[PDB]
């Protein structure tokens, strides 16, 4: 029902999706289309 | 300069120097510009859409609003009901309040970031 | 209303309004023609297209002989 | 023929303007 | 009162006076068709179908009285070049005459119909009320049309009883009007094939005069009757709109891509014949023909015909020109006098060199000159200092075979670059710019000015299906909705099929 | 034969009047240069 | 009490995410040309067509990304996997622009699906369809930019690659050769974009700031309720304010209402006529008064004659590598350049 | 009493089950060097 | 005379037989199951 | 190729771990419609 | 000519800006 | 209202949720990932590895120029590359 | 400038015929009431 809190849910979904955005824009400046 | 073809002028030379389409501000314009454009024909439509029946065939139903009339003039319901199914109901809006300042708001924070 | 001779002529030609056939009729019929006539615009607009290519079927003005 | 070019719109206008003018007066006439 | 958008709506309920406006209507389109050719035949210029054809005028309905077989005028001359002959009665002018007479007539009719509106045949027996029974007139008018597109494709085209149509050789070099044998194999589908517009119109002709049978005899069916509101003359008007906007799609597109009924000596070449360069294949063609059996570099230019040179240049291009820019493409670049002849161009050393010729896409381009590698080897250059390929520094000659400047040659390198700057057109011809007070600048060809309004119309057209349509679903609300509608119907949750009331929870 | 009960009167207010001159006046001012050229 | 019958039951249950007839056409072409976009922009290359890279597998970003359009040569090809180009061959496909057309044609049935959708949920629910009819306008503008556009041109090649920095390309491609910017009926279009996202705006505005007080708290969303037959907002104090700040003033809250489906669909129809046009190069590119007098008259200069130098830079630059089947070879100095750049 | 399985359920999954696929390959991307 | 093209036509043609008529088969299946309460 | 069961085998078992888990909860749903 | 019909329309526009402004039809309540 | 699916808020708090959708989810980001990392996306799609773009002494764009040619086309320039 | 001489004609039509059309829609409307 609701045995997670919803906030905790949110804060983790929140740092995934910063982790993976943050990979995205680590990847701009090394490797492929990075200019180097 | 103070002219069309002035203002195109202005507008070639910016992106040939800033590169203004590829600046997030100015795509944040065209959002706002767009999405602006989007929601006045959203919104115009989906109030006629709903318009109370109070005229005939044969007159402009902008003749059953009487300017200064208290009741509404349309049914925010039966929109509601209409929009919330062409999408899913929690992406349709029946409190008109917050819908008409998400009007207000959308095209003048997108031309805030254009400017 | 106003009766002439061509118009008791006519006459029968507009006669039942409303009359219709009964429940479905021949919408299936229809239905076969219409996708006869699909798959029959299809080939007409793949072969403008150069998408279906047929045997002494050139399409181009050098068709004009 | 080498004529006038201003005799297009003068004409045109000479015949617009006038004749407007009674048919505005003929109408509102018969709508009363 | 009615708004002013709806002053047209008092005919809805009035078949008498529909019948009265459609009249009217018909007057007018008539009426202008034969005032289009009166003015079209009084501005024509009939003394060279070579250089100076129709579509080189602005001649917009000479090309389809043509097209049909009408080829010549009582004032004596044939648009195929033919004098001395005696067209009879239907003439251009006979053609025109005849719309005007028919457009005459049609107003009358109209004026009687408007004032005997209330006529019996219009009144339900039943009810007494105006009706019009719409399916079974859908049968009469499809079993005419049919009857119509039959005897069109078996007498007319045929030539059994007519004069057939407009056919031509693939380079629109030697058109007339001839009868034409149907195409019952595939390739009467193939579009530039004329055979195959015989054999559509006479099989199509019999499919509408069965379909037409099958509609007067077969009542529709009562789930068809109820879904497109058959009673409703309205649904006519949304379906026949979207057929009006179907076949407007599909005559912009035969008119842009060319297609055996849209010949290029009665419109104009098409832009892919630029883009592919048709005619300059065939041209190069013959030359090397010419050649192979030995004739000499002037006597395989000049047997090129200058009709088939004259196609080879851009200003006939119909993808050049502008939406301002009006009238005929005689008042643009001028009014083709003569072919100048082929121009050749050579470096120095000797070696021929080929102007790039300018594409469809652009109002200016670089003369830029490459050898048959595709290396280039001179230009003109804009920046002078550092040029490296100036005509001046690469020795450019400029020869001529064939035309009107056939075996002679320019060394001076100003004349030189000004034939350059007029072989990426083309090939090049002297122009009349005097007569018409042209003033240089491509205009589009009436292929291009009748797909731009038919494209144009036909998107125009698809709005009005859709109004049209919204009006016949959802006529009972045209004035607004019901104001006793309750929450419990446009509410979620309390009927489980949307808007059914018996399927309540 | 009685007169035509399908006739309606027609109707333009001052405000649609005002509406509609203003869109022509500026429709011709944004075409003018070009039918001028 | 058919099949059918029985069908329609079942697509117009009142569920989350209704389905209807509408549903059958709109909900595997949207999801198709959507998931098209999303694989050719995450795996697909545009270097065989264009010499462009365009997925993010090769390097791209978000902006630069692109379903680009098939090579000049495939002309207007359907380009289906099972055609006479690709053979059947789903890499070779990819390869040589199929997707494009995929989300092309897709997308266009998917659009006729969405609008079919707005005339069956209104319907039903029992409304007027003035949704559906306002949404011709996007309609209009898709087939004419994608469809019409390039079937008037040479091939798909010239349609817009479904991409941002593509679009914008797009765009700058449109300036330079058809001098886009100098058509009265793209005014229009931008007339009726701006004109709504300022009715959108002044709207809003304007009834957030003529609110009755109907609850006692600072927030005044609260005081709304969605089945109160009272307006929510003074009409009558909207009207002054308007009057007496800008000279006229709405007063009918349907023809105000209707205005603003009006504005923004009317300038996108113009638009859409305009694309039609340039599908022919029937530009309005010039002023043929203005080269008269500016080719006689070399001291004669307009920010008209300014702007066609740049098209003439835009065309030279850019051709060669935006066209590569043409091979243009434009040496340095056939390049036009004012001086020092 | 809920069901499990709809329609709803099979619109969410169509777009979530290839959203994080094509989201572990583009995170795979960031790291191929040239 | 059956042409490559004319051979992927019916494979095309058969193809989207084949999605239409399987889509349809399963929408009148659950359609028949999980009927209204009238 | 090999390549491709290696991609499709977290999928497979992915379906399967839900598979597993939801069947007891699934087989209700089946069962009240009849 | 061109000049004098640019500004005549011009002019029509801001006349009738007088007109709709100060000669309007006056909004009555209920 | 309500149109009787089980609430969003109701499954992604509930821990039956959690416990399937913890291995789905990664499993799915591990099977995009081996997509890339084994290369098949590559081969599937035809895409370039950033060693494929051009041969070695090579400066011109393998670029397809005819229609019913065009499959030949590729695959004579990717021959130019084994 | 050598601008097109019909120009001045077509714009003259252009606002005229409309104009006079509502403005006789108008009058007629005043007369009623
Ligand atoms: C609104 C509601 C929305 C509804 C949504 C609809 C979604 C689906 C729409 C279907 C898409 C249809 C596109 C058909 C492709 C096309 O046209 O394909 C084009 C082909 C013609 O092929 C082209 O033809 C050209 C000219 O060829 C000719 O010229 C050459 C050189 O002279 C050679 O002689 C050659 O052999 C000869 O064929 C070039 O060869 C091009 O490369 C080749 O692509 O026509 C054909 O398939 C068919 C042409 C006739 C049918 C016309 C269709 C109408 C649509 C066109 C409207 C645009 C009108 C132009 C206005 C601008
Ligand atoms: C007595 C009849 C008659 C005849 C013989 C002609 C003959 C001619 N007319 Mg005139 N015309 C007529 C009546 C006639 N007209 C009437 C009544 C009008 C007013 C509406 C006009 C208006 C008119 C105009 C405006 C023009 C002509 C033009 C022409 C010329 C070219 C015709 C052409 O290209 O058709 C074109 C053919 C078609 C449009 C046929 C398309 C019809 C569609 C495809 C049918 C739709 C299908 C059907 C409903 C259902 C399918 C049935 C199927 C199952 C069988 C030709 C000299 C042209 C010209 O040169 O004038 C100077 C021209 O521009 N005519
Ligand atoms: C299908 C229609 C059609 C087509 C394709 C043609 C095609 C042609 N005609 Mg013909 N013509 C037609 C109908 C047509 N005509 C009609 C109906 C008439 C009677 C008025 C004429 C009278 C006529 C004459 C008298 C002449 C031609 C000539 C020509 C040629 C040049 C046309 C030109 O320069 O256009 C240029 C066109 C434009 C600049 C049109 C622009 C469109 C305007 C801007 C529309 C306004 C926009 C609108 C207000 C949008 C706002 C709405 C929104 C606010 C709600 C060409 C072959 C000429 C020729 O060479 O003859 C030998 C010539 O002298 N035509
Ligand atoms: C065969 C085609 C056809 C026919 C018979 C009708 C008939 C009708 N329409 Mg429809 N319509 C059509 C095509 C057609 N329409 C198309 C293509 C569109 C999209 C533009 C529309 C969009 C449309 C709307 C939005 C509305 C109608 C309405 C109506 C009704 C009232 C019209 C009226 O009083 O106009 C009166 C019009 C005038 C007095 C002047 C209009 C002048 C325009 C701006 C330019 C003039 C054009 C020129 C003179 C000649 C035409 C050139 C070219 C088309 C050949 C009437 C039943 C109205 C309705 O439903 O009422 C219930 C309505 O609101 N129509
Ligand atoms: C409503 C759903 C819908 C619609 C409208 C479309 C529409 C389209 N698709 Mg898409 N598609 C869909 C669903 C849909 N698709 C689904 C679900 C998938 C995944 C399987 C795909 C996968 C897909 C691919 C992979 C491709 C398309 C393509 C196309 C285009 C060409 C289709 C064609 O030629 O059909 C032809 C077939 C028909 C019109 C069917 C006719 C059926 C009639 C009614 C009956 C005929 C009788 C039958 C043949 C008898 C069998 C005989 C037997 C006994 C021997 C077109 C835009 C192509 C494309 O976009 O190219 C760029 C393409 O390559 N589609
Ligand atoms: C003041 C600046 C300004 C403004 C306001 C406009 C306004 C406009 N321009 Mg112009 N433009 C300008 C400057 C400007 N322009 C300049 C300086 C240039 C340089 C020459 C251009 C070049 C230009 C071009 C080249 C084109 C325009 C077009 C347009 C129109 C776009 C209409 C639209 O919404 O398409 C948006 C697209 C649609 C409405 C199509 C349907 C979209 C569907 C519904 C989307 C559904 C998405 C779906 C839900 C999934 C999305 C998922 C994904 C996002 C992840 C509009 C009238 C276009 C036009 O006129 O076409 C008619 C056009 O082609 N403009
Ligand atoms: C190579 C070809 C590839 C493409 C081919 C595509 C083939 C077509 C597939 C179409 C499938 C879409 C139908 C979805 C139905 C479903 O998943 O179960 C929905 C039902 C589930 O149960 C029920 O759900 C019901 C609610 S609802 O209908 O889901 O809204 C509820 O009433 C009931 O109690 C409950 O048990
Ligand atoms: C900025 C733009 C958005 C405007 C903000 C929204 C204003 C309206 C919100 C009012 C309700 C407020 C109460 C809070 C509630 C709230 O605002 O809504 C959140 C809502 C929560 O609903 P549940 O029933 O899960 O929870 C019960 C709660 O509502 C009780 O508070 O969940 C969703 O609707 C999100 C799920 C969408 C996930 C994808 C669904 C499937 C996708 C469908 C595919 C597209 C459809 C096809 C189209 C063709
Ligand atoms: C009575 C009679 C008669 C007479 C008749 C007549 C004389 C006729 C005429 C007629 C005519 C003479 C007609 C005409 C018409 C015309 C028209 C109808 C036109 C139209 C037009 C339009 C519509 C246009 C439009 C436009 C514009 C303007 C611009 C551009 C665009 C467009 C195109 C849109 C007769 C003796 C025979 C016989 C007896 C009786
Ligand atoms: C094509 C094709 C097909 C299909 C396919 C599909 C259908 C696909 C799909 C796919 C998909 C379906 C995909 C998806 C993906 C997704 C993604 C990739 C996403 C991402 C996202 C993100 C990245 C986000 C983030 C963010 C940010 C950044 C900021 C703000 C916040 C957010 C969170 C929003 C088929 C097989 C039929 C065959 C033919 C071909
Ligand atoms: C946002 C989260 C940080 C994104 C990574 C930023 C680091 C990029 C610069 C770098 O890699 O040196
Ligand atoms: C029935 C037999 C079909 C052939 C009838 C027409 C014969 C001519 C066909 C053709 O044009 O090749
Ligand atoms: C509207 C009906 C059409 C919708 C479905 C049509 C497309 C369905 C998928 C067809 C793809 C399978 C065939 C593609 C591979 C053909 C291989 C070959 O050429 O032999
Ligand atoms: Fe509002």
């Amino acid at each position: 029902g609701g045995r997670i809190p919803l906030w905790i849910v949110a804060t983790v979904a929140g740092m995934g999706v910063i982790v993976i955005v943050g990979l995205f824009f680590y990847g701009a400046y090394a490797g492929l289309g990075s200019s180097l | 300069p103070l002219g069309i073809s002035g203002t195109f002028n202005f507008m070639i030379v910016f992106q040939a120097e800033h590169n203004i389409l590829m600046h997030p501000f100015h795509q944040l314009g065209v959002a706002g510009v767009f999405g602006g454009a989007l929601f006045c024909a959203m919104h115009g439509s989906l109030v006629t859409s709903s318009l109370i029946r109070e005229t005939t065939e044969t007159e402009s139903a902008n003749y059953g609003y009487k300017f200064g009339q208290e009741e509404e003039t349309y049914n925010i319901v039966a929109a509601h009901g209409y929009f919330g199914r062409l999408i899913f109901q929690y992406a349709s809006f029946n409190n008109s309040r917050s819908l008409h300042f998400f009007l207000a708001a959308w095209p003048v924070v997108g031309v805030w970031f254009t400017a | 209303a106003r009766r002439t001779w061509l118009g008791d002529i006519l006459r029968p030609l507009n006669s039942e309004y409303g009359k219709v056939a009964p429940g479905w009729g021949t919408t299936p019929l229809m239905a076969v023609f219409m996708g006869l006539f699909l798959v029959f615009l299809l080939i007409i607009l793949e072969i403008y297209n150069s998408t279906l290519i047929l045997d002494g079927v050139n399409v181009s003005w050098k068709a004009l002989g | 023929m080498e004529v006038n070019q201003l005799g297009l719109i003068a004409t045109a206008l000479f015949v617009l303007v006038p004749s407007v003018f009674l048919i505005i007066l003929y109408v509102q006439t018969e709508s009363q | 009162g009615l708004p002013w958008y709806r002053v047209h709506t008092v005919l809805i309920n009035d078949p008498g006076r529909l019948i009265a406006a459609h009249l009217m209507h018909t007057a007018l389109v008539a009426g202008w068709a034969g005032s289009m050719a009166l003015y079209e035949l009084a501005t024509f210029d009939p003394s060279d179908p070579v250089l100076n054809p129709m579509w080189r005028q602005g001649m917009f309905v000479l090309p389809f009285m043509a097209r049909l077989g009408v080829t010549g005028s009582w004032s004596g001359w044939s648009i195929t070049g033919e004098t001395g002959i005696d067209p009879g009665f239907w003439s251009f002018e006979g053609v025109a005459l005849a719309h005007i007479v028919l457009s005459g007539l049609l107003f009358l009719a109209a004026c009687w119909h408007w004032v005997y509106w209330d006529l019996e045949l219009f009144r339900d027996p039943r009810t007494g009320e105006p009706a019009l029974d719409l399916p079974k007139m859908f049968g009469i008018h499809l079993f005419l049309a049919g009857l119509l597109c039959f005897g069109f494709g078996a007498f007319h085209l045929t030539g059994l009883f007519g004069p057939g149509m407009w056919v031509s050789d693939p380079y629109g070099l030697t058109g007339s009007v001839q009868p034409v044998a149907p195409e019952w194999g595939p390739d009467g589908f193939n579009p530039y094939n004329p055979g195959g517009v015989v054999a559509h119109h006479i099989a199509a002709g019999i499919v509408g005069i069965i379909a037409g049978l099958f509609h007067i005899l077969v009542r529709p069916p009562q789930r068809l009757y109820k879904a497109l509101r058959m009673g409703n003359i309205e649904t006519v008007l949304s379906s026949s709109i979207a057929a009006v906007f179907f076949a407007a799609f599909v005559v912009a597109g035969t008119m842009w891509y060319g297609s055996a009924t849209t010949p290029i000596e009665l419109f104009g070449p098409t832009r892919y014949q630029w883009d592919s360069s048709y005619f300059q294949q065939e041209i190069n063609r013959r030359v090397q023909a010419s050649l192979a059996s030995g004739a000499t570099l002037e006597e395989a230019w000049s047997a090129i015909p200058e009709k088939l040179a004259f196609y080879d240049y851009i200003g006939n291009n119909p993808a050049k020109g502008g939406l301002f820019r009006t009238g005929p493409m005689n008042k643009g670049d001028g009014i083709a006098q003569a072919w100048k002849g082929h121009a050749v161009f050579r470096n120095k050393e000797g070696e021929e060199l080929f102007v790039r010729r300018m594409p469809a896409f652009f109002e200016s381009f670089p003369v830029i000159l490459t050898d048959k590698n595709g290396v280039v080897k001179a230009d003109i250059p804009f920046r002078r200092a550092e040029s490296k390929y100036s005509f001046e520094q690469q020795g450019v000659t400029v020869s001529f075979y064939g035309g009107e400047l056939n075996g002679q040659t320019f060394t001076d390198p100003p004349t030189v670059k000004s034939y350059a700057r007029k072989a990426i057109f083309g090939e090049i011809f002297e122009f009349d710019t005097e007569t018409l007070n042209s003033d240089g600048i491509f205009r589009t060809s009436p292929r291009g000015w009748f797909t731009f309004a038919h494209a144009v119309f036909a998107l125009l057209f698809f709005f009005g299906h859709i109004w049209h349509g919204a009006r016949t679903l959802f006529r009972d609300v045209f004035s607004g909705i019901d104001p006793e509608l309750s929450p419990e119907q446009v509410e979620w949750g309390f009927y489980q099929k949307v808007g059914d009331v018996t399927t309540r929870r | 034969m009685e007169p035509n009960p399908n006739r309606q009167p027609v109707e333009l207010n001052r405000t649609s009047l005002y509406l509609g001159l203003l869109l022509i006046l500026v429709l011709a001012l944004l075409f003018s240069s070009y039918f001028f050229n | 009490r058919g099949w059918f019958d029985i069908l329609d039951d079942w697509l117009k249950r009142d569920r989350f995410v209704f389905v209807g007839w509408s549903g059958i056409l709109l909900f595997p072409c949207a999801y198709l040309a959507l998931g098209g976009w999303l694989t050719g922009t995450t795996f697909v290359t545009s270097w065989y067509t264009h010499g462009l890279a365009s997925s993010y597998l090769e390097g791209c970003n978000f902006l630069t990304v692109a379903v680009s359009t098939p090579a000049n040569s495939m002309g207007h090809s359907l380009l289906l996997l099972w055609g006479p180009e690709a053979q059947g061959d789903f890499t070779r496909w990819c390869q040589l622009g199929g997707l494009w057309t995929f989300i092309a044609l897709h997308g266009a049935f998917g659009l006729i699906g969405f609008m079919l959708r707005q005339f069956e949920i209104a319907r039903l629910v029992g409304v007027r369809p003035y949704n559906a009819i306002a949404f011709s306008a996007p309609i209009a503008v898709f087939v004419s930019v994608f469809l019409i556009y390039p079937l008037g041109q040479s091939s798909w090649f010239f349609a817009p690659s479904f991409g941002v920095a593509a679009i914008f390309r797009f765009l700058l491609f449109f300036q330079g050769f058809h001098n886009w910017t100098l058509n009265p009926f793209h005014m229009m279009g931008v007339a009726g974009v701006l004109g709504g996202a300022l009715l959108c705006a002044i709207h809003g505005a304007t009834v957030e700031n003529t609110l009755f007080q109907d609850g006692e708290g600072a927030s005044t969303f609260r005081a709304f309720n969605p089945t109160q037959a009272e307006e929510t907002y003074s009409m009558v104090t909207a009207n002054r304010f308007w009057s007496q700040i800008f000279g006229i003033a709405f007063s009918n809250k349907r023809w105000l209402h209707f205005f603003m489906l009006f504005v923004p669909v009317t300038g996108l129809w113009m638009s859409a006529i305009g694309v039609v046009g340039l599908a022919l190069n029937l530009r309005s590119y010039d002023f043929i008064s203005q080269e008269i007098r500016a080719a006689e008259d070399p001291e004669f200069e307009t920010f008209y004659t300014k702007n066609l130098l740049l098209n003439e830079g835009i065309r030279a630059w850019m051709a060669p590598q935006d066209q590569p089947h043409e091979n243009f070879v434009f040496p340095e100095e056939v390049l036009p350049r004012g001086n020092a750049l | 009493s809920y069901p499990i399985f709809t329609v709803r359920w099979v619109a969410v999954h169509t777009l979530a089950v290839p959203t994080i696929f094509f989201l572990g390959a583009i995170a795979a991307m960031q790291f191929i060097q040239r | 005379t059956i042409t490559p093209s004319l051979k992927g036509f019916f494979i095309g043609l058969l193809s989207g037989a084949v999605v239409l008529g399987l889509t349809f088969a399963v929408l009148i299946a659950i359609s028949q199951i999980d009927k209204v309460q009238r | 190729d090999w390549r491709v069961l290696v991609v499709l085998l977290p999928v497979l078992l992915a379906a399967g771990w839900a598979v597993r888990n939801i069947l007891p909860y699934a087989v209700k749903q089946v069962q009240k419609l009849l | 000519m061109e000049t004098i019909t640019y500004v005549f329309i011009f002019a029509c526009i801001i006349a009738l800006f007088f007109f709709a402004i100060f000669f309007r039809e006056p909004p009555r309540i209920t | 209202g309500t149109t009787g699916e089980r609430p969003f808020s109701d499954i992604i708090t509930s821990v039956r949720y959690w416990v399937i959708h913890s291995i789905t989810i990664p499993a799915l980001f591990i099977a995009g990932w081996l997509f890339v990392s084994t290369g098949l996306a590559y081969d599937v799609f035809g895409t370039p590895r950033p060693d494929s773009y051009y041969a070695q002494e090579q400066r011109s764009i393998p670029l397809v120029t005819d229609r019913f040619e065009a499959k030949q086309q590729v695959e004579t320039f990717l021959e130019q590359l084994k």
